[PDB]
RNA sequence: UAGUCGGGUGAUUAGCCAGACUCUAACUUAUUGAACGUAUU
């Protein structure tokens, strides 16, 4: 996933959650009303290279109307369901903004009651984290007719989706990222037990172990695999 | 001086026999062949010693290994203390724990080794200031210590890597010194008399990178011997 | 006058010629390089002969207190009184504290000397500049600034002995409470007990203590941080400790000598190592005096007689 | 001045003994710092130097025009022609015009602009936050063109 | 031979390895459950092992030629998460292949497994307590036996 | 079992013999200076 895009995209939307559209549309507002009397006599020249701004006033109610006309979220919105979607999915992750250190803004979350930087993550955290961020933007890009866009249609497919991640994360990956998109059919590989014993049992296509391809259908397995045992997963 | 560094190498030490060889070599030729000597047998003896033990395996005389590493201030950890075992460690944890942060710790370390084998004083890998040193800290700086063992002869090899934030008046500076001795007497020990060399490798999450002989890859005739130190710690 | 008019009256010199000997002072320094036993090389800080009778004559003038568990530097204590004080025992933490003696400023020493909690000779004020030139290194031309004791001067082991007395105390009255005896030998921190798992926070002690005293100026060598017990080697300051709680030079060290006294034997031992093995045997006869005994009874009473000559 | 290189894994090291060429390089630099001096053209044109022009210019407005651009890819061994395109249009542009009229406009805006600093609000400054000191660096800019310094741009073409 | 002898011996699928010239362009193949399949059709896990393997060996073989077995020389080699995309039954074996191929090597490894861990003796373990922020000293080695104990009970201890 | 301690033998820093110990756990260091031992004295 475009995790780089990602962070653009966060730190736009928290760019555009402190400074707003109301805060430079009536400036701009204010700033012809001042030039026009100021030009009214005459000696245009303090304007006709100053009207570069002023058509750029009309630009900006452009591409802005199209915030209005397509319904879409409002920014602050879409940082907070995109914020609570990255939160109640990772383990470790509390909290996620943005601040203006040095000049560049750069994204931080909150792991283990610690404030480190996403270039601090660890491995498991930062995979699963990009994963599940990439996927709340789209949704939120995707769906702007939604009170909640993380329940909109879809299909993901994740391969190995224990990658990274210790058992204890794997006994709760499968029931988070179902709570929070309910309406994408999930199709996943695994190698791991310890998901499988958060799965049904009709949501598993097994390969034999003596298969060279000639089969032709995918079964289910025969024990019940939901709330099972580690070793009766591992050895049924 | 030569009386004490000759009491010290019959004794079984291989710095003091090393010294004694340089001393030697680089004098007059009448003490200097820089081979054929007493001290450079010694020498190439304590690195090439070893039996085939019961099992029908090479035990070298002198095994090199890692005896201690510790990290002061190094991410997560204050200050923290391991016993890496001479044949195999397993470091277990949960995710965001440091284990990952343990193995860049000891691969920054061996990193000197690799570097001053290839090349004269070379420079290995530093501690980074901008994400290494913990961020809460006291002293802004972070150290990891490692003690080596290579034989009865030389039972500590201990090197320093120290990193200062960035934006502190005062810079820590990092001990390399043993290492840089240690690799120079395998370098011209094997200059003189070819030797076995160590393996140093890193087997990071970079690994796993798709695809296989992207490029020609022109960089250095890889049936020449050395070719086995580049990126060898690069983590993939 | 106070500090310079004690120093007159000491060299039998004039006020003025050693005023003006204490100018560049800080700087009257020859500094050399000593090989290291292993490899390597050691640089040294040698004040000049004039400047060497200065601090001379200011170290016995003003008696700076001094804490019992220290070893180094003293009259009648060294090496074997060090080893011998965690001689019955079971456990012991060596560690030690980095760059002991260039991490000592005029800084250190005045606030030592204000805070002290003996009794402190009283310097005025005027002659506290006399003072830092007097018993601190400086070394780069340029900064003024640094000044640092070096290793190696005749002032340097009272001063750096006097700037660690409250720290010394200190630890010793929090050992003490836990039943753990604590030695320094200027740059060991020794610590011995009986009592299983009870040095395990003595490092933590030590950071905060030094945190508190010196700030950051002094720090401990966390690589130097060695745990021993009976299971393993125990040797403090070079004295060997056995497991029957004795002190020893080591069994090497012992096979050595035994060996340079068989070459003496037969006549293959020269001049400087006949020196060499009289040295190691005034030096075992003062550590380990059973060993003197062994080796008479190895190598004859008359063989030792004669190697080790007559009065 | 010697370029030394040596392989992996010898016992002694080849060095580089580069401090002259450094030193010169050094007096050379400060000296013209402190006072503008002619610096020596180093340059060297391979058999790439045959290479197709395309066309269309870059318009990388900016750096053509400072004087250690001269030094960029130098020695690459093909010449940069498109670079030479560029800052002959520049000189061009500044010799057509932007130079007849000279420091005429320039400072006009200035007084113009008091009548919005003194009728129109309170205080302005950020209509006037560049220009002010942009006017003045574009002085001290060309005080080399206007003196026995860097030449003009017409003389220059 | 010996590297190809090593990689056959500690990759369980892999049976054979060679390099065909016919086709004119060099490739490398292998043997996978008795099909020959080529370097770039491998699934990731049988082709990041091999290749993990396979440089280790290159490793091993060029920096040991006094070697009867330049497998058996000395070093030390990091690996993090070494149960990486393997099944279960391959997290069986990895390490003890891993140790009878390189016996002189010191293996400094990380895991999440308790299936890695059923092979490895309890001395050989260091382990983070689980409220752990960083203030902990000095790592420690559980208490329960792991090697030879069952899966379900080492991740219950 | 390692590892450690070191009483003896040993042309002797090596090899061997006997004995003993085991806090998660030594790694033997530095002069000409300081103090200690020793020798001249
Ligand atoms: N500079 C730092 N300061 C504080 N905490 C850090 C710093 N760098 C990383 N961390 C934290 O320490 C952990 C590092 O993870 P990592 O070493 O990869 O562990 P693992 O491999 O066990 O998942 C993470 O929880 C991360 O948030």
């Amino acid at each position: 996933g475009r995790f780089d895009h990602f962070v653009e995209w966060y730190i736009y939307l928290h760019k555009r959650t402190v400074s707003d559209i109301s805060s430079s549309i009536k400036e701009l507002e204010q700033q012809v009303n001042d030039l026009q009397r100021t030009v009214d006599g005459g000696m245009v020249s303090v304007k006709s290279l100053l009207e570069q701004m002023k058509f750029k006033l009309s630009e900006a109610i452009e591409r802005n109307d199209a915030a209005v006309s397509s319904r879409v979220l409002t920014e602050s919105v879409q940082k907070s369901i995109v914020e609570k979607a990255i939160c109640s999915v990772v383990p470790s992750i509390s909290n996620i903004w943005v601040e203006m250190i040095t000049g560049s803004d750069l994204v931080k979350v909150t792991n283990d009651g610690h404030d480190v930087t996403i270039d601090q993550l660890s491995d498991g955290q930062r995979v699963f984290l990009s994963l599940v961020a990439d996927l709340a933007r789209r949704m939120v890009m995707l769906n702007p007719l939604l009170e909640n866009p993380l329940e909109g249609r879809g299909i993901v497919l994740i391969d190995e989706i224990e990658l990274h991640l210790h058992p204890k994360w794997q006994q709760e990956v499968i029931l988070n990222l179902r709570s929070a998109f309910p309406n994408i059919q999930f199709i996943i590989t695994t190698h791991s037990p310890i998901v499988l014993s958060t799965i049904e049992k009709r949501c598993i296509r097994e390969f034999e172990p003596n298969d060279d391809g000639d089969q032709s259908f995918l079964d289910s397995p025969d024990m019940q695999t939901k709330g099972s045992e580690n070793a009766q997963i591992l050895e049924q | 001086m030569t009386k004490q560094y000759e009491r010290k190498a019959k004794g079984g030490n291989l710095l003091s026999a090393f010294e004694l060889y340089q001393r030697n070599s680089d004098k007059a030729p009448g003490l200097g062949e820089m081979l054929v000597g007493e001290w450079f047998e010694m020498c190439r003896d304590y690195i090439q010693d070893g039996h085939v033990d019961e099992s029908g395996i090479f035990r070298p005389d002198n095994a090199f290994y890692l005896r201690r590493l510790t990290l002061k201030d190094f991410r997560r950890f204050s200050l923290l203390e391991i016993k890496l075992e001479e044949d195999l460690t397993v470091i277990i944890g949960n995710n965001g724990k440091g284990k990952t942060s343990i193995l860049y710790a000891i691969a920054k370390t061996l990193s000197w080794f690799v570097a001053n084998i290839l090349k004269e004083g070379g420079s290995g890998q530093r501690l980074s200031e901008m994400t290494d040193i913990k961020n809460d800290a006291e002293d802004r700086y972070s150290d990891v210590s490692s003690t080596f063992f290579f034989g009865k002869g030389l039972k500590s090899v201990p090197i320093r890597l120290s990193r200062s934030a960035l934006g502190t008046a005062e810079r820590r500076d990092s001990e390399v010194k043993p290492a840089k001795d240690l690799a120079d007497i395998w370098r011209v020990i094997n200059e003189v008399n070819t030797i076995n060399l160590p393996t140093f490798a890193l087997y990071n999450v970079e690994r796993s990178q798709p695809f296989n002989r992207n490029i020609k890859d022109n960089t250095g005739r890889r049936e020449e011997r050395f070719d086995a130190y580049s990126q060898t710690l690069g983590g993939a | 006058m106070s500090v310079i008019r004690g120093l007159a009256a000491v060299l039998r010199q004039s006020d003025s010629d050693i005023s003006a000997f204490l100018v560049t002072a800080p700087r009257k320094y020859k500094v050399y390089k000593i090989p290291k036993r292993t490899t390597g090389f050691r640089v040294i800080a040698q004040p000049a002969k004039g400047l060497k009778d200065i601090q001379r004559a200011f170290v016995q003038l003003y008696s700076l207190p001094v804490h019992d568990a220290s070893m180094a530097y003293m009259k009648g204590k060294g090496i074997r009184d060090n080893a011998a004080a965690h001689a019955g025992n079971q456990y012991l933490l060596k560690a030690d504290l980095e760059d002991f003696f260039n991490s000592i400023t005029p800084a250190i020493f005045w606030r030592c000397i204000e805070m002290s909690s003996a009794q402190t000779p009283q310097f005025e004020p005027q002659d506290k500049l006399f003072i830092e030139k007097i018993l601190f290194w400086q070394p780069i031309k340029r900064r003024k600034t640094k000044l640092i004791l070096s290793v190696g001067a005749p002032s340097s082991p009272v001063i750096s002995n006097f700037c660690m007395y409250e720290f010394d105390n200190r630890i010793h009255a929090a050992c003490k409470k836990v039943e753990i005896t604590y030695t320094r030998y200027a740059d060991d921190l020794t610590f011995s007990s009986n009592i299983p798992d009870v040095l395990k926070a003595v490092p933590s002690t030590l950071e905060v203590l030094l945190k508190d005293l010196f700030g950051s100026a002094l720090r401990l060598n966390h690589s130097k941080t060695v745990f021993s017990s009976k299971a393993h080697n125990r040797h403090v300051t070079g004295i060997t400790i056995n497991n029957e709680e004795t002190l020893s030079l080591g069994r090497d060290r012992k096979r050595f000598i035994k060996h340079l006294i068989n070459q003496y034997k037969y006549g293959l031992l020269d001049n400087e190592d006949k020196a060499y093995l009289i040295g190691l045997l005034a030096f075992a006869s003062h550590i380990e005096p059973s060993f003197i005994t062994r080796m008479n009874e190895k190598y004859s009473l008359e063989l030792m007689e004669r190697l080790r000559g007559q009065r | 001045i010697r370029l030394s290189r040596s392989a992996l894994g010898t016992a002694e090291r080849r060095d580089s003994e580069v401090k002259p060429a450094k030193d010169l390089a050094d007096i050379w630099r400060v000296i013209n710092e402190v006072n503008t001096i002619n610096l020596p053209t180093f340059a060297l044109y391979n058999v790439e130097r045959s290479q197709p022009f395309n066309r269309n210019i870059k318009d990388n407005t900016g750096r053509r025009e400072e004087r250690f651009d001269a030094y960029s890819q130098t020695l690459g061994g093909a010449g940069r022609f498109d670079h030479f395109v560029e800052w002959y249009i520049y000189l061009h542009k500044r010799t057509v015009s932007d130079i007849s009229s000279s420091i005429k406009e320039l400072e006009q805006q200035v007084n113009d602009l008091q009548r919005t600093v003194d009728g129109g609000m309170v205080s302005v400054k950020s209509l006037l936050e560049q220009m002010k000191f942009k006017l003045s660096e574009a002085i001290e800019r060309n005080d080399a063109a206007v003196s026995s310094r860097v030449l003009t741009e017409s003389v220059q073409k």
